[PDB]
């Protein structure tokens, strides 16, 4: 349950700044460790080029988990996804590159899930001659129990799905205002990926990420649903606890809205730049 | 670097447990190092984990600690002196019906804590109940153990010691819920009350076979429904012994949890919290304090 | 000295999720996939899901870090 978990405890920041702070602080560990082992060379990459990696890797995970040839579940995905975004959190992405560590998300979210596969399997899935098939195999066993420790031994992810399809249930039962709510499941899946490309989901709950698909898209698609705010889920009465939630999916909506895709140059740039911070470790 | 072995616990087929102390609080923990093809980090220790990392009940094992080197790890748990196992079987120290309750209500507490988590302990039984010298009882290993929610998922019928099984795992059920839990802490209770196993299997007939001598075969309006698990095959049908003559000193009150706890109808048995609730842990009887359960020294 | 029950309260942060048997008669499960009779052969009963999808939709809501 995620009011317990330790994703609310320690994976749940109070602001994007913070968020920054913590990246900002891996990118100067890595560029200090650099230094101080035998001090300001053009090739390491500024915390906002590595988030623009991290955002790159994050789209090549979403297209990897999108066409594993079992047919991965969707909270597998979110989990693989989740456990990128916290460990380019905490470390740098030129000491540890983006596409063995978004294999080994995706691996180790495979195994925390239970969705069964083999590791001829999760290889196989990989655009690779099968002499590349077992390097990045090696590659990944090397890297999980790394993945592992940097995300401190939290493994449950707690994605926004279920609580999308139990506000679902609960709209289509208490709400009858609200005909055939599954309109707005199509536009909120749409609104839940592009909030899921976003830092969103270290910032709230999927409880509130959920409500704000939801929400969103009614607003989207003209319905107004303040009456399953304020009724429905007595609302009424607390008000400062209306307003604060009002809040919270604005504050996401902007977050959603703000977000800028990597773009391809860019991308191309980094990536180059990345290899050979790699190549010269 | 900060844990220092101090004894040799022993092993499981995935694990070696050594007793250790921590030199930052010299507290006495359990650490345990998992063994090693191409596969990483075994899935059983990621199972414990994942689901140890979520849970802080007084009645659950918590793992104070995880760590590992290359290839392998090693979690760091409370260190429980013993099992329920152990007290059961040594002859020496008697179970009266209040250490009896208080076994029930430790285990039973704890494993409403984990069903009100959606987490599902399936594999229930006194080696896996441990306690430490305060007599505080927690579930012990979380190695299969899942989470029992949600309609997508395919479990497995096999996940249970045969003894501890459930009628309908037997029959082959790839969906369950709380019910086998229930089971098994009713087996674990007649076996806390006879102990000896209650209905020991050599197989999953055999121990379909000894439910259905033991208990009666369900006659599909206690079990309504029955019919059309994967596995399931008719038997005879045994009358079943009547459970004051299974346990002829146990309570009106006893009876009645050990009838709730063993229904065949995996919807009708009764829950841990709705065990909770009976009269039997109510009555008079209170439980014995952890301070006054019996320990087997040595 | 004598045990008396209390319910196990642990404060979720959001809305009050009604409880597993009053959630047929509420009409929520109308919204669920009834479960197959093989599942409801074994301990599944189709509030399950819909118990547990309610529970995960109102955990954290009232809650911000
Ligand atoms: N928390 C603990 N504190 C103290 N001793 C423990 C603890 N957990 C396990 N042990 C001991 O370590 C032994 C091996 O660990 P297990 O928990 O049995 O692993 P296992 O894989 O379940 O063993 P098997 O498969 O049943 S043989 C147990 O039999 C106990 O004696
Ligand atoms: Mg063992």
């Amino acid at each position: 349950m995620y009011h317990n978990s330790s994703q609310k405890r320690h994976w749940t920041f109070s602001s994007e700044e913070q968020l920054a702070r913590l990246r900002a602080d891996a990118n100067r560990k890595f560029r200090c460790k650099a230094v101080a082992n035998g001090p300001n060379d053009p090739v390491f990459l500024e915390p906002h080029e590595e988030m623009t990696l991290c955002k790159y890797y994050e789209k090549r995970l979403l297209e990897f988990c999108s066409v594993f040839k079992p047919a991965m579940p969707r909270s597998v995905v979110g989990t693989a996804c989740m456990y990128f975004k916290r460990f380019y959190l905490n470390n740098s992405v030129m000491e540890y590159h983006p596409r063995i560590i978004m294999l080994t998300c995706a691996f180790l979210a495979c195994k925390v899930d239970e969705f069964n596969v083999s590791s001829p399997q999760f290889v196989g899935n990989l655009r690779e001659s099968p002499l590349g098939q077992e390097k990045a195999l090696e590659q990944i066993l090397e890297y999980e129990l790394l993945l592992i420790q940097q995300l401190n031994f939290h493994l449950i992810v707690h994605n926004p799905y279920r609580p999308f399809e139990g506000f679902l249930i609960d709209l289509k039962t208490r709400y009858p205002i609200l005909e055939n709510p599954e309109i707005l499941r199509k536009t909120a899946d749409d609104f839940l990926n592009r909030i899921a490309l976003t830092d969103a989901y270290l910032l709230y709950t999927p409880s509130q990420i959920a409500l704000t698909a939801i929400l969103s898209s009614a607003s989207r698609a003209g319905i107004t649903m303040e009456s399953y705010l304020s009724e429905s889920l007595m609302l009424k009465e607390n008000r400062t606890c209306l307003s604060q939630l009002l809040d919270i999916m604005k504050s996401m909506r902007n977050l959603v809205k703000k977000y800028e895709p990597p773009r391809s140059e860019e991308v191309a740039v980094l990536k180059q730049k990345l290899e050979r911070c790699h190549s010269a470790e | 670097k900060r844990y220092e072995k101090l004894d040799f616990l022993g092993e499981g087929q995935f694990a070696t447990v050594y007793k250790a102390r921590d030199k930052n609080t010299n507290q006495i923990v359990a650490i345990k190092k998992i063994k090693l093809a191409k596969d990483g980090i075994n899935r059983t220790a990621l199972r414990e984990i994942k689901l140890l990392q979520e849970l802080s009940h007084p009645n659950i094992i918590g793992l104070l600690d995880a760590f590992g080197h290359k290839s392998n790890i090693s979690l760091v748990f409370d260190f429980m002196e013993t099992d329920l196992e152990v007290i059961i079987k040594d002859n020496s120290l008697v179970l009266t019906p209040s250490h009896i309750k208080a076994y029930m209500l430790m285990t039973l507490q704890g494993l409403e804590y984990l069903h009100q988590h959606w987490i599902l302990h399936r594999d229930l039984k006194p080696n896996n109940l441990l306690l430490d010298e305060n007599g505080v009882l927690k579930l012990a290993d979380f190695g299969l153990a899942k989470s029992f929610g949600s309609p997508n998922r395919a479990y497995t019928h096999q996940v249970v010691t045969r003894w501890y099984r459930a009628p309908e795992l037997l029959f082959g059920a790839r969906m369950y819920g709380v019910g086998v839990d229930m089971w098994a802490v009713g087996c674990i209770l007649a076996e806390l009350l006879l102990r000896v196993p209650f209905l020991p299997g050599d197989s999953d007939l055999d121990q379909l076979t000894r439910i259905f001598e033991t208990l009666g075969t369900p006659t599909e309006e206690q079990w309504p429904d029955m019919c059309s698990l994967p596995d399931y095959v008719t038997f005879k049908s045994f009358p079943g012994i009547p459970l004051h003559h299974i346990f002829s000193a146990a309570g009106d009150d006893l009876l009645d949890l050990i009838q709730g706890l063993f229904l065949f109808n995996p919807c009708a048995r009764i829950t841990a919290t709705q065990a909770l609730k009976m009269k039997y842990f109510s009555n008079r009887p209170g439980p014995t304090p952890g301070c006054q359960l019996p320990r087997p020294n040595c | 000295a004598l045990y008396e029950y209390q319910p196990l309260q642990i404060e979720t942060y959001g809305p009050h999720v009604p409880e597993l048997e009053m959630l047929g008669r509420l009409g929520y499960l109308n919204h669920v996939r009834a479960a197959s009779p093989q599942d409801l052969a074994g301990g599944y009963t189709s509030s399950l899901a819909c118990h547990r999808a309610l529970q995960d939709a109102f955990s954290g809501l009232f809650w911000q870090p």
